[PDB]
């Protein structure tokens, strides 16, 4: 199948029409997405099959064909770009300065950008173009607007 | 049976639509990987 680096839509036919359920990053031969998108289910890429290799429901992450490959981190200062990929709509960089999830276990980057749930898995970029995490897991604040963590996996 | 289709390159695009605020939030992460507002 397509194993080219870049961002991808995750599609199902199990509902009405073809439905985008999420997004993911192919890098170094590995497809990275959020767990809630595929539930660890296998994926088709041409005839090509992708099989889950690593996953953690608590991190809400999963990798296919290999171990988690993305080790770049928000530096805590600089702005970043959600490379959002919405259902039925073209890939589109949105630049933003992350807020903060303060948790008992530490501070996480967060991005206050509101997009349909099908955007879950869309990557988040530093200025050198490195992926520093994935959008689509977080929280609804007073307003009614969605705020997402910058969710990053650990590389070996 | 899910499948994947390419949607673009991963690049920083100079002069992109700059928006969204930068809120600081106290949150709890459960064993189910659901985040929640700790107030
Ligand atoms: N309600 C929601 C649940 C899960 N994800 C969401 C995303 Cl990614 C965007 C907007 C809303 C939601």
């Amino acid at each position: 199948g397509e194993t080219t680096d870049g961002v991808y839509r995750v599609m199902t036919r199990r509902l009405l029409g073809s439905t985008q359920v999420g997004v993911g990053v192919m890098q170094e031969g590995v497809f990275h997405t959020m767990w809630h998108v595929t539930k660890g289910a296998a994926l088709r890429s041409g005839e090509g099959r992708l099989d889950p290799y690593w996953g953690d429901v608590k991190q809400d992450l999963v990798s296919y064909c290999g171990p988690w490959k993305l080790d770049a981190a928000w530096d805590g200062l600089s702005e970043v770009q959600l490379l959002a990929v919405p259902p039925g709509e073209r890939a589109k960089n949105i630049q933003t300065l992350p807020g903060i999830f303060k948790t008992k276990d530490g501070d996480i980057g967060a991005v206050a950008l509101d997009y349909p749930a099908g955007t879950s898995g869309s990557p988040i970029l530093d200025k050198c173009g490195r992926v520093i995490g994935l959008y689509g897991n977080g929280v609804v604040i007073k307003n009614g607007s969605y705020v997402s963590a910058i969710t990053q996996g650990k590389r070996e | 049976d899910m499948y994947i289709e390419r949607a673009g390159d991963i690049t920083w695009e100079k002069d992109a639509e700059v928006t969204g605020n930068s809120p600081r939030l106290d949150v709890a992460l459960d064993e189910s990987g659901d985040f929640s507002l700790v107030e």
